[PDB]
């Protein structure tokens, strides 16, 4: 059926630029267009741009009119978006969207206009005891500290463990970095045989760490 | 820009009873040719946007019987006969009649269920963050309802400020629950300095105050 996978999350320093494709499959790619709409953080959704990679032909919204470029290579099924002159306010999460009236989306690309360093983290266990075992469940987790910038992605055992996991939003602490936890709830009998990794994934520093989470005498 | 109102803001409802949105622009989305163009986006926390309803009243491929829409003019709504847990988002009507195409600013549909009190669990540093020099203690507040929590630390019962963060997940899709955690971050001297590490949780659900602890020593 209809794909839509886009590229994954960057960092990009001020006054620069940035390239974001979106491949497509599943249907005619040259004779559909293809929307690019942004999503400013907590506050509603704006169309940026159309192209029909057919013709080549595009639209853009007065805004980005000459911020944005939209090109498209039907020989890989790819749209994609460049954006100038970046600025701290241009940090977002931009979508690609099929069809004139956005029938299909992508999942999304956060682009972080900023001059920070870019940062993995450090995974750390929040390991399981009498202290977090409630009647007859068991509750584990990874503290995923200090990377910068967003997003971090977490998995338990590969993706096979998702049921009653809880990947709470990061906050920002003082220095400017972001924090975050993943618990899950399990049975307590379980933990003397069941094995229990979290899998964090920090896409803007190609990081990807898994740590083994393993009961603790408390 | 022909702007997009959307109405309410924000709307909770209990699971079953029905829920209404407006979304009122400024001209006409009714095409010269027999056709208005007006959709409804239904947006997760976190996720990417899935169409629900286009051209005003066309649904879309696998998508619920309690979903309707209609309206017209300038006054579209959408409607939900029988609100349920997995209805939570934020949903938004989108304009594609006109010059450049423009949202509503959305509307948050929480579902209002019954009082569960929180379960409540604490975990102590890991020794490899300590070697690292800082020591994590986290708080974790799982499947309650409602959202409002008051969580307190206490080392050896000294109430404690300024030194822990928090964070409240969305909603849950399933039993409508949220979940909480609070975060105690400081120096491992400082860790070492002290013996009894207490978070104390306040919750509508809970008759009396509870409070998770542990000896840093036996630990």
């Amino acid at each position: 059926q209809v794909q839509l996978v886009q590229s994954g999350a960057e960092v990009v320093k001020p006054g620069a630029s940035v390239k974001v494709s979106c491949k497509a499959s599943g249907y005619a790619f040259s004779s559909s267009w293809m929307n690019w709409v942004r999503q400013a953080p907590g506050q509603g959704l704006e169309w940026i741009g159309r192209i029909y990679p057919g013709d080549g032909d595009t639209n853009y919204a007065q805004k980005f009119q000459g911020k944005a470029t939209l090109t498209a290579d039907k020989s890989t099924s790819t749209a994609y978006m460049e954006l100038s002159s970046l600025r701290s306010e241009d940090t977002a999460v931009y979508f690609c969207a099929r069809e004139y009236d956005e029938a299909y989306w992508g999942q999304g690309t956060l682009v972080t206009v900023s001059s920070a360093s870019t940062k993995g983290p450090s995974v750390f266990p929040l390991a399981p005891s009498s202290k977090s075992t409630s009647g007859g469940t068991a509750a584990l987790g990874c503290l995923v500290k200090d990377y910068f910038p967003e997003p971090v992605t977490v998995s338990w055992n590969s993706g096979a463990l998702t049921s009653g996991v809880h990947t709470f939003p990061a906050v920002l602490q003082s220095s400017g970095l972001y924090s975050l936890s993943s618990v899950v709830t399990v049975p307590s009998s379980s933990l003397g045989t069941q094995t229990y990794i979290c899998n964090v994934n920090h896409k803007p520093s190609n990081t990807k760490v898994d740590k083994k989470v393993e009961p603790k005498s408390c | 820009d022909i702007q997009m109102t959307q109405t309410p803001l924000s709307l909770s409802v209990t699971p079953g009873q029905p829920a209404s949105i407006s979304c009122k622009s400024s001209q006409s989305l009714l095409y010269s040719n027999g056709k208005t163009y007006l959709n409804w986006l239904l947006q997760k926390p976190g996720q990417s946007p899935k169409r629900l309803i286009y051209l005003v009243s066309k649904l879309d491929s696998g998508v619920p019987d309690r979903f309707s829409g209609s309206g017209s003019g300038t006054d579209f709504t959408l409607k939900i006969s029988r609100v349920e847990a997995e209805d939570v988002g934020v949903y938004y009507c989108v304009q594609g009649t006109h010059f450049p195409q423009t949202f509503g600013g959305g509307t948050k549909v929480e579902i209002k269920r019954t009082v569960a009190a929180p379960s409540v669990f604490i975990f102590p540093p890991s020794d490899e963050q300590l070697k690292s020099g800082t020591a994590s203690v986290v708080c974790l507040l799982n499947n309650f309802y409602p959202r409002e929590a008051k969580v307190q630390w206490k080392v050896d019962n000294a109430l404690q400020s300024g030194n822990s963060q928090e964070s409240v997940t969305e909603q849950d899709s399933k039993d409508s629950t949220y979940s909480l955690s609070s975060t105690l971050t400081l120096s491992k001297a400082d860790y070492e300095k002290h013996k009894v590490y207490a978070c104390e949780v306040t919750h509508q659900g809970l008759s009396s105050p509870v409070t998770k602890s542990f000896n840093r020593g036996e630990c």
